[PDB]
RNA sequence: UAGUCGGGUGAUUAGCCAGACUCUAACUUAUUGAACGUAUU
């Protein structure tokens, strides 16, 4: 459900957002980047083709199984269609705007990427120069990149005509802008978020005159 | 050869020895000591058998100890240990975990291999047996579990000698920044009159022990302690003084001075008095100018009473 | 014993209560005045005789420190920095410390809380283990109280073990104590970042 | 003030809020937050407290983390004041990102990371300044090591600028150093300290080449 | 509860008393005992059992004495884990009993099929009606169908696939691999089943049906 | 200021008096074994 372009809107105005869903959809386009839908289709077409020269040898007990894969087959195709259809960004690409929003915006973050660590997918970032998992961010690290990557998902899913799909349009609300922020950080904040989001409109609460140095009165 | 050597030093047979050795490892009392405030300590004594060979043994072979070495020592103890660092206004203590308990036959045999001192060499044949002579089994089951006990009379020695080489460089190390270096067993100590040298002997330590026994022996880092004459500074259970002298301290003398009062009007029982005496002979040997002063408070008529 | 009772007549809280669980007088008072006593300064504030406070904390190999040491004032310590220098490890680390006198006042070899194998290791410790020591005082009676947890990473073969028994013999003074004579008993808490939630008056506990 | 009522058939805790009677859900959040703590800490210092004639004397530790969370200035300016005057026994235990909270605390109570750490430092220390009574932007940039004034803003850089211009020119404002001056005025008004600033530097620096002159 | 946790898993916990409920509010010791002795012949005429809670803040705590009861049961499942033995039934019917049918029953995953599924909730109070009806359906279809059939078709077919892959189709190979462990999967349980010594589904429907029939007056 | 050191007084582990010290900074420990002191011999 991840991956249908309308789960963008899905608890956008909630409050929390939904970093949970970033991850699972993160890991999802990690997962289609090692492997494209095309050589599995290819080597789907291979299987169809000698699972139907099985059959036309006489053998008409995989005669189930070749209508089980041409099925499979069908929907990988239709998938790709409708991926085709849907004008959408590759998946490469899309893993890619997201990455870089996330280290141009979250100062302490220099790269985020999808380890297979043991049984199953886990997500790394390198966090002041040392690599660690999310549950080992700060909670201002982690709190200020989900509300980036959870923006940015929504922004590429909503944006897929756009060259650069954070240059579309809407309306972002937040409150409290410098939560859990150091003041090095309340100096940078602003200016990071206008210029990963160029054509947002956005609304929002601050205590923080460190904030509000880097704001004109107009704005207040 | 080690067989032959004890058998003579013991007067028994070649074969007894070695057949008393064949399960001499598990041949330890164990039984609990009161802790001082709460709680016991766990001893390991060996047979009397067994403690025979193990005093054998260490006459026998004399393995270096370095002068930095303040326990097990003939002729020195705690008072030397505590007037080395007198007259040094910085102190820092550390301790090692599990000190005895650490030592393996592992550790051991590397030690001997390593020595920069002349060690006694010992016949590949005669190493099980020393082995079975100098560790002890605490799991019955676990035969491959060898480790020195507090309780044997060889373990001062053998533990002694496994820090020589640490001793050594340790001892070296400080001397060129000025800092006086002591041991009295688990107990390290360093002193100094120069402000901030003392803050990176842990590290240096650290990386000693790691070199020399790699995981083995470690400090145990909540027993780092820094001191100055801004605070109390104590080693080995003496007190140094701000005017550089050793001491029992102030609430030490003021208890012996009650009990002097206590005795004056026959109030000490036999159990408190016999305490009492004991007690003003390690004073005696620490701060005779105290029991001068007590005579001088007390009557020397009442303190020649007491000692008789 | 003559041991601890001239360490009781000496002012000695431990020895005093040793004392008084093999005579089971003279001993329960003193154990309860070292808990009970203290007087009314000039500004008209109770203060007690014997001060409970957390002296010093070392952390090896936790999270992002590899040896860390932090004296601690008996009233106010306030610790500051960026983001991600481990501020919040810091708090994380003495509360679940003190988790163990709480479970200890609460049930007689009451269990505390555990540093975790799969976070808090530092990730590139050569040793895979990672230890938190407290020291604590509690009057001139007890002038230290050190405290333990340890950790070794999830896998290693070698475990490191907690060091927890004086945390549980000073928690068994004041729960033993009480129960004979009711004592004022120490508070501890802690507040972090989770403490802002919705409110739910409808949501109610039906939990003790 | 603090009460509960039971009128209405369901039993609502209400508080007097700034003057006005209110809900526990009515307050905001930074109000709701703050109550929550003081009510649940003296809530369990007077069950833990019995024999004492104010059981908020009582003993213990209480660690709290970003006291300044969902505080206006204003507040941070009173927090720990009021906490230390309510709780006078308890040990606490606190972390800040506030320069605010810094001011009313002595540096001998704050311990300070290095600033390029990398978690190898062994021990924490105190402040060289005084905190205690000192200006918020002082605090900023000796014990936090943060500018005063947004580097990356630059307006913040015209003053500079500015006074470079005119020490090029002999102190006589010319073609671009009145330039710089009108924008300096359109953007921070006629009555803004940076105006101001920027006119006393050419009333001295003119005042010093007159005095040139004559030399 | 104890006996059928340890029978399950060495070292299982059963259930324990509740501080708030179980103890009686006006008890002078401030604890409370729940103290049983089982028989089991005369080898072990008694086995004694007892579950313990004391209140917050006492001097001392009391804990249960559970020992023998895990001896016991340890015995059962270790005896059985080497030679199949027959196991005692432990079960609670409240009031609870009385509640509405499910018309609507779930799709069978297999636990319901597993010989220690007889434990699971087993004292609870209202009994698993809703396992009965899968199980119940589960035995029919095997009835209708054979048992190793689907071994011989599955044998089949992966002689059908190793004959295609000696006929120079390497890409199959993977199917194949996947087939010959589903075989020796459904022979492992075939065998397992054989090993088990279970009575055949034909005859575990006729005992119930009978049962039932015999103790509810109206079913025929 | 505080903490620490401790010469004296004090039916004395308290209290009181005098003098002093201040690297960010002691927390007094363990036997029957070993060593040291005293006694016995
Ligand atoms: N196990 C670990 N190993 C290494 N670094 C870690 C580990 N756990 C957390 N970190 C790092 O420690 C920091 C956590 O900061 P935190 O304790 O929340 O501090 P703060 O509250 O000051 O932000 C981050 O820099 C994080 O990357
Ligand atoms: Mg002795």
């Amino acid at each position: 459900r991840r991956e249908e372009r309308f789960d963008a809107y899905s608890q956008t105005l909630g409050g929390a957002g939904r970093f949970d869903h970033f991850v699972e959809w993160y890991i999802y386009l990690h997962k289609r980047t090692v492997s494209d839908i095309s050589s599995s289709i290819k080597e789907l077409e291979q299987q169809v083709n000698d699972l139907q020269r099985t059959v036309d040898g006489g053998m008409v007990s995989v005669k189930s199984l070749l209508e089980q894969m041409k099925f499979k087959l069908s929907e990988a195709i239709e998938r790709n269609d409708a991926a085709v259809s849907s004008r959408v960004l590759t998946e490469s690409v899309q893993k890619s705007i997201v990455e870089k929003a996330i280290c141009s915006v979250v100062p302490s973050i220099s790269n985020i990427w999808v380890e297979m660590i043991t049984g199953s997918d886990l997500v790394k970032v390198t966090n002041d120069g040392h690599d660690v998992t999310i549950d080992q961010l700060s909670d201002g690290q982690r709190v200020f990149l989900s509300l980036v990557a959870d923006l940015a998902r929504r922004m590429v899913m909503l944006n897929p005509l756009l060259e650069n799909p954070l240059e579309g349009r809407g309306i972002v609300l937040i409150d409290e802008i410098e939560l859990h922020l150091h003041p090095k950080w309340q100096q940078e904040v602003i200016l990071n978020l206008r210029s990963a989001f160029p054509n947002i409109q956005f609304i929002i609460t601050t205590h923080s005159p460190i904030v509000l140095s880097t704001i004109e009165k107009r704005c207040i | 050869s080690v067989i032959r050597g004890l058998a003579a030093v013991l007067r028994q047979s070649d074969s007894d020895i070695s057949a008393f050795l064949v399960t001499a490892p598990r041949k330890y009392k164990v039984y609990k000591i009161p802790k001082r405030t709460t709680g016991f300590r766990v001893i390991a004594q060996p047979a009397k058998g067994l403690k025979d060979i193990q005093r054998a043994f260490v006459q026998l072979y004399s393995l270096p100890v370095h002068d930095a070495s303040m326990a097990y020592m003939k002729g020195k103890g705690i008072r030397d240990n505590a007037a080395a660092h007198a007259g040094n206004q910085y102190l820092l203590k550390a301790d090692l975990e599990d000190f005895f308990n650490s030592i393996t036959p592992a550790i051991f045999w590397r030690c001997i291999e390593m020595s920069s001192a002349q060690t006694p060499q010992f016949e590949p044949q005669d190493k099980l047996f020393i082995e079975k002579i100098l560790f002890w089994q605490p799991i019955k089951r676990r035969k491959t579990k060898l480790i020195l006990s507090v309780g044997a009379p060889s373990s001062p020695v053998i533990s002694n000698f496994c820090m020589y080489e640490f001793d050594n460089r340790i001892h070296a190390a400080c001397k060129k920044v000025e800092i006086t270096y002591t041991r009295y067993a688990d107990d390290l100590t360093f002193s100094s009159n120069i402000p901030d040298v003392l803050k990176a002997v842990p590290s240096t330590l650290e990386v000693l022990l790691k070199d020399l026994f790699g995981s083995a022996l470690r400090l145990n880092h909540s027993k780092t302690v820094f001191s100055s004459k801004a605070h109390n500074r104590h080693v080995t259970g003496i007190t140094i003084n701000n005017e550089e002298t050793l001491s029992l301290g102030r609430d030490r003398k003021r208890f012996i001075k009650h009990l002097i009062n206590q005795y004056k009007y026959g109030l000490l029982d036999n159990e408190d008095k016999a305490y009492l005496i004991g007690l003003l002979a390690f004073a005696s040997h620490i701060e005779p100018s105290f029991i001068t002063r007590m005579n001088e408070k007390y009557s020397l008529e009442l303190m020649e009473r007491l000692r008789g | 014993t003559k041991q601890y009772e001239r360490k009781a007549k000496g002012g000695n809280l431990l020895s005093a209560f040793e004392l008084y669980q093999r005579n089971s007088g003279e001993w329960f008072e003193m154990c309860r005045d070292y808990i009970q006593d203290g007087h009314v300064d000039e500004s008209g504030i109770f203060r007690p005789d014997n001060a409970f406070y957390l002296r010093r904390l070392t952390l090896k190999d936790f999270r992002r420190f590899s040896l860390l040491e932090i004296k601690l004032e008996e009233d106010l310590t306030v610790i500051i920095g960026n983001n991600g220098k481990g501020k919040t490890s810091i708090l994380y680390a003495i509360a679940k410390t003190l988790s163990w006198f709480v479970a200890n006042i609460l049930k007689e070899g009451g269990s505390g809380q555990r540093l975790s194998e799969m976070t808090d290791i530092k990730n590139d410790a050569e040793d895979r283990y990672s230890d938190v020591s407290s020291t604590f005082f509690f009057g001139k009676g007890l002038k230290s109280v050190p405290i333990r947890l340890s950790r070794s990473a999830l896998g290693t073969a070698e475990r490191r073990d907690s060091e927890v028994k004086p945390a549980k013999d000073l928690a068994d003074i004041w729960r033993v104590i009480n129960e004979v004579n009711t004592i004022n008993l120490p508070t501890f808490a802690l507040y972090n970042v989770e403490r802002s939630q919705p409110f739910n008056r409808n949501i109610k506990d039906n939990t003790g | 003030n603090i009460w509960v009522e039971m009128i209405t058939g369901s039993d609502l805790v209400k508080v007097t809020n700034d003057g006005h009677d209110v809900t526990i859900d009515q307050l905001s959040d930074g109000q709701r937050v703050f109550l929550s703590l003081v009510a649940d800490l003296a809530r369990r210092m007077v069950m833990l407290n019995p024999l004492l004639e104010n059981p908020l004397e009582g003993r213990g530790i209480v660690l709290i983390d970003e006291i300044e969370l969902h505080l206006h200035p204003k507040w941070q300016q009173e927090v720990i004041l009021n906490l230390r005057s309510a709780f006078p026994n308890i040990q606490f235990i606190i972390t800040t990102h506030s320069p605010i909270v810094l001011s009313t605390i002595e540096k001998r109570c704050i311990r300070e990371f290095e600033p390029n750490d990398d978690g190898d430092q062994s021990f924490l220390d105190s402040p060289d300044m005084q905190t205690k009574g000192s200006e918020n932007a002082q605090i900023l940039e000796q014990v936090m090591n943060v500018h005063s004034t947004p580097p990356g803003i630059a307006e913040s850089h015209w003053l500079g600028n500015f006074e470079l211009l005119l020490l090029d020119n002999s102190g006589e404002l010319d073609n671009h150093s009145q330039v710089l001056y009108d924008q300096i005025k359109a953007h921070f008004g006629i009555d803004s300290i940076e105006l101001k600033k920027a006119d006393s530097l050419i009333r001295i620096n003119k005042m010093k080449n007159k005095l040139n002159k004559i030399r | 509860s104890w006996f059928v946790a340890n029978i399950l898993k060495e070292g299982g916990s059963g259930q324990r008393l509740s501080e708030m409920t179980d103890i009686k509010n006006d008890a002078e010791d401030r604890y409370s005992d729940v103290s049983s002795t089982f028989f089991f012949g005369k080898g072990l005429k008694s086995v004694p059992i007892r579950l313990s809670r004391s209140a917050l803040g006492t001097a001392e705590r009391r804990d249960s004495e559970v020992k023998p009861a895990k001896d016991l049961a340890d015995i059962w499942r270790v005896i059985n884990e080497v030679n199949t033995i027959n196991l005692p039934t432990f079960a609670l019917y409240n009031v609870e009993r009385s509640q509405p049918f499910n018309r609507n029953i779930k799709d069978n995953t297999g636990r319901r099929e597993e010989r220690f599924d007889a434990y699971s909730q087993t004292l609870g109070g209202a009994g698993r009606f809703d396992h009965f009806v899968e199980w119940y359906i589960y035995l029919h279809k095997r009835t209708v169908s054979d048992i190793s059939s689907s071994i011989k078709e599955l044998e089949q077919q992966v002689n059908d696939l190793q004959r295609t892959v000696d006929g120079g189709m390497v890409s199959v190979k993977s199917l194949l691999e996947q087939m010959k462990f589903k075989l020796s999967e459904a022979i492992e349980r075939n065998d397992a089943a054989v090993s088990s010594r279970v009575l055949t589904e034909s005859v575990q429907k006729s005992i119930v049906e009978k049962a039932i029939c015999s103790v509810v007056p109206s079913i025929s």
